[PDB]
């Protein structure tokens, strides 16, 4: 049998972990008790969903995952929430001092004095499992925890587990919900120390998700609840392949192979069509071809970028419920007709497809409107240059004034080191520029 | 009776070899149970070379099937000779054949090939005399090439005084996908060249271009390819199986055929090509047969021999026709196509005739060539690798399991050397 471990670092990370995990438990027919679907009820399952949950004696399907933060602000806040008994008490760690938007705070002050406990817990959890494949990372650029602790933890993992792959679910930060102006600094400081250990990363854009929750989801003041639920839905729409059945993009290694040409460049865009708002009953109907052709629109692209102005490298999809391959191929052929899309001049660039036999499951008391068709494009479009260069520009504006430098310097960083990292990511931008 | 040990590995290798063995057994008439149900005594006169003997006087073909995906017999029984191969030597792997060289060629699978070599060594000695080794696979990436050239290295190590032979298939980006293979091929053949001198390059691209365009096909399946290959590379060895004029042994085949220790890539053809149709067809005549012989489209390689020159040509006719008149049109071709052949090598037309006809066909002839033409195919596979080496795609696993960039560069250097040799000997 196989298995995987999802890590959860940072306040944002653990919020999204709660939302995602509750949605996943709901979807498979599991319940906050996890009584039994149809199986042996003790060491049962045998379908793909066992790779996330494992039954205890009661057949509870305990999710072998952990949540981490440096302050007992949110960890406890959900430890006495809906899923109190779903996870193991004393299997959720609570730090003491908040990283307070300081990357070095999570890197050499407080996270460095606790990481040993996290390593012990994850290693014990791995000893409990038998079929580990890799790791799923939920963190954020902006926060000190979700960047410094993330980087240091994954460095330790790459030191001790040097074979398995790993996938990062980070959150690209936005000014409109910004809670710091040291946020580009932490973002660069962590990401410059990821490529050497990172394998693939799924970063989500706050401004993009915010525009989704408003322009189509009918919200004006979205809290973390709205954005978090929507991103949990899109993350489920991505990982459904690993959740259910043998199809396109089953394994993490398969993920990266289908997606990652060159090890340094492992940032793929992602989309998920159904963003239809809410209890608003029906203004139109659904269609496979409709959603498939509307997928290419810049509407739902997880990160704001201009794909039509950049050469592609690959294209994967995934569909929920209402299976029939024929019209799927017809839709592919219709969209195949080269309006303005381009591809790679030295390899086949077919639209790989793998379909699933289950319609999307919506939260029982939330905003999203029930649907049964869906697409999920994991395009490896080069056009994420734009966003990375925008963040780099926002970075190097504040380096002529030496702003905020001392705050990171005081705990063990170096002033000129930032220039090395900036040149590293200028070279990465050059690497995107290379493909032409 | 110099017997031959048959080596065979890989998903594609087993797919092609099953149908090949079925074709040869049917032509020799031994029942799919494993008993002689032929139609004459000109079959078993010396055929022990391919078919050994059991205690109960039933025969037993000797050929090894190996892989790395655990299920092979589960797929070998897909034809009609599953249990027919002796049921104790279907050595199976554990993982599969992802398109990763050195995943079978350095670390894993290589652990299994030690036992594989022990088993084949045990298998060899029982015969009265040994002829050599010959191997059927494809240059396709994913445990297909690794195990192949690896076992080539060790067999050449153990028996230098014998002869290797490869029935490998060049992959091509028209029928297939999963494009990292140019690496796998242009790296494995890089040491196949030094390690072997007896090769047949059945171009998969040519097989598609003739099977789908001018053979009335719409989606060429793998059995579709298997039909044509199990025809041609089964009729290639009739000279070995049947007594005749050019009975030349592996060593003698080479010395008649291979001038230089590297320029040994034969490009075969087969005039009466036929898609899978139960009805045979209208009859054909000897001049028509020997004219479709040099049909550029008919060629199992990626070139038109009109575009180049030959070095050492063979031919094996089969059926009942004018035995002694074939020399007339052989010399007619020689006289009217002197430019097609080369002056450096005179009398390059070794010809022979076999009485027996093939299954489901009366008049036919297997062909073997050796020309500068395959320079075109090698230039194709070299460009279709160099235009993509600049981007360093997917070399992560290769550079992680035990390769290095200098190896890639020196393989490119060797293949440019071979294309240079073909070019200059054409000049
Ligand atoms: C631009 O980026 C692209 C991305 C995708 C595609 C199309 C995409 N693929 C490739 O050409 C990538 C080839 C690499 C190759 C590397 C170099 C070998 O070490 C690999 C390995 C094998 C087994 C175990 C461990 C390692 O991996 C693989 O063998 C795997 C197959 C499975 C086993 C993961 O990969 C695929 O082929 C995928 C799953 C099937 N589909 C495709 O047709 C084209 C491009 Cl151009
Ligand atoms: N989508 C989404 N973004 C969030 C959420 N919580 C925080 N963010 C964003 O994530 C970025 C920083 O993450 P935070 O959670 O604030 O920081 P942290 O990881 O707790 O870090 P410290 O405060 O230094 O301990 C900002 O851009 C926030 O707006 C959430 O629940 N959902
Ligand atoms: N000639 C031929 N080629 C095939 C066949 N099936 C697949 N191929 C292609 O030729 C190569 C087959 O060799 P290999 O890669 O070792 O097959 P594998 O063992 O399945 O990985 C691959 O590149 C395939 O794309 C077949 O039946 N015949």
């Amino acid at each position: 049998m196989r298995e995987c471990i999802s890590i959860h670092v940072g306040q944002a990370g653990v919020q999204i972990g709660n939302a995602c995990w509750e949605l996943y438990c709901l979807e498979h027919g599991i319940q906050p008790d996890g009584q039994m679907p149809s199986d042996k009820t003790i060491g049962g399952g045998d379908d793909s969903f066992n790779t996330f949950f494992s039954e205890t004696g009661a057949g509870k399907h305990v999710p072998r995952a952990v949540f981490v933060d440096l302050e007992p602000t949110v960890i406890d806040e959900v430890r006495t929430g809906t899923y109190r008994q779903l996870f193991h008490p004393e299997q959720l760690i609570t730090g003491k001092e908040d990283a307070a938007n300081n990357y070095a705070r999570g890197h050499y002050t407080i996270g460095k004095e606790i990481i040993d406990l996290v390593l012990d817990r994850i290693r014990k959890l791995a000893d409990q499992c038998t079929g580990l494949q890799g790791f799923l990372v939920f963190h954020s650029f902006g926060g000190g925890t979700g960047s410094g602790f993330t980087s240091l933890l994954m460095e330790r993992l790459s030191v001790d587990y040097g074979k398995k792959s790993k996938l990062e679910f980070s959150i690209y930060p936005a000014p409109q919900v910004s809670t710091a102006v040291v946020e580009p600094y932490n973002s660069i400081l962590t990401t410059h120390t990821t490529l050497e250990h990172s394998d693939c990363a799924f970063m989500v854009d706050n401004e993009a998700i915010y525009d989704i929750c408003r322009r189509n989801l009918d919200i004006e003041r979205p809290t973390y609840t709205n954005l978090n639920r929507l991103i949990s839905q899109i993350v489920s729409s991505i990982t459904a392949s690993l959740r259910f059945d043998g199809a396109l993009n089953v394994d993490l290694t398969e993920f990266q192979t289908n997606l990652v040409p060159y090890p340094r460049i492992h940032f793929p865009l992602a989309t998920y069509a159904p963003v239809i708002s809410a209890e608003k009953a029906y203004h139109e109907q659904l269609s496979v071809a409709e959603i498939t052709n509307a997928c290419f629109e810049p509407a739902n692209q997880m990160v704001k970028c201009d794909p039509r102005h950049g050469k592609y490298m690959a294209c994967c999809l995934l569909y929920r419920g209402d299976v029939v391959p024929k019209d799927v191929n017809a839709a592919i052929a219709t969209i195949k007709t080269k309006r303005s899309i381009q591809f790679v001049d030295w390899c086949p660039t077919g639209f790989k497809v793998g379909i699933n036999y289950q319609p999307p499951t919506v939260v029982p008391g939330g905003d999203l409107a029930k649907v049964q068709r869906a697409v999920c494009m994991l395009s490896n479009t080069t056009a994420i240059a734009e966003a990375w260069a925008r963040l780099d520009h926002k970075f190097d504006l504040m380096y002529a004034k030496r702003a905020f430098v001392h705050w990171y310097v005081g705990e063990g960083m170096e002033e000129g080191e930032f220039s090395e990292a900036r040149e590293d990511m200028a070279a990465l931008e050059k690497d995107y520029e290379e493909v032409g | 009776m110099r017997e031959i040990v048959h080596i065979q590995a890989g998903q594609c290798g087993n797919q092609i070899g099953a149908k090949f063995w079925e074709v040869i057994s049917d032509e020799h008439g031994i029942d799919p149970s494993g008993n002689y149900v032929g139609d004459s005594d000109l079959q078993l006169e010396r055929i022990s070379v391919y078919y050994n003997e059991a205690s109960s006087h039933k025969y037993v073909p000797r050929a090894i099937l190996v892989d790395l995906e655990p299920g092979t017999m589960d797929s070998v029984r897909s034809g009609a000779f599953g249990h027919l191969f002796r049921p104790d030597n279907f050595i199976f792997g554990q993982s599969g054949a992802g398109n990763n060289w050195a995943k079978g060629h350095y670390t894993e699978g290589a652990e299994l090939v030690d036992s594989v070599l022990d088993v084949v060594r045990k298998e060899c000695e029982n015969c009265d005399c040994l002829q050599g080794f010959q191997l059927t696979h494809s240059l396709g990436g994913g445990t297909g090439s690794g195990m192949g050239t690896l076992l080539i290295s060790k067999v050449r190590e153990e028996y230098p005084d014998r002869i290797m032979n490869t029935f490998s298939v060049v992959p091509s980006p028209k029928v297939s996908d999963t494009v990292v293979e140019p690496y796998n091929a242009t790296l494995s053949i890089h040491q196949l060249v030094e390690n072997t001198d007896e090769t047949y390059c059945i171009d998969n691209e040519a097989l598609y271009d003739i099977c789908f365009r001018t053979l009335k096909l719409a989606t060429p399946t793998y059995g579709d390819l298997n039909h044509l290959v199990s025809a041609t590379m089964s009729g290639v060895t009739t000279s070995l199986r049947f007594p005749g004029q050019l009975n030349a042994d592996l060593r003698k085949l080479a010395v008649n055929m291979v001038p230089f220790p590297r320029l040994h890539f034969f490009m075969p053809g087969f005039a009466p090509l036929t898609a899978r149709g139960s009805q045979q067809y209208r009859a054909l005549t000897v001049p028509e047969l020997t004219q479709q012989m040099f049909d550029a489209k008919n060629m199992m390689a990626a070139c038109d021999p009109r575009h180049g020159r030959y070095l050492t040509v063979a031919t094996v006719f089969r059926g009942r026709m004018s035995m002694k008149e074939v020399d007339e049109q052989m010399l007619a071709i020689q006289s009217k196509n002197s430019s097609y052949f080369v002056e450096w090598i005179p009398n390059n037309v070794k010809v022979a005739v076999c009485d027996i006809p093939p299954r489901g066909l009366k008049m036919s002839s297997t062909f073997i060539g050796n020309s500068t033409a395959i320079q075109e195919l090698f230039k194709r596979i070299s460009e279709q690798f160099t235009a993509m080496f600049r981007r360093k795609a997917f070399l992560h696993w290769y550079t992680g399991e035990g390769m290095d960039e200098m190896e890639f560069t020196e393989a490119e250097s060797n293949m440019n050397d071979l294309v240079s040799e073909y070019q200059q000997y054409q000049d």
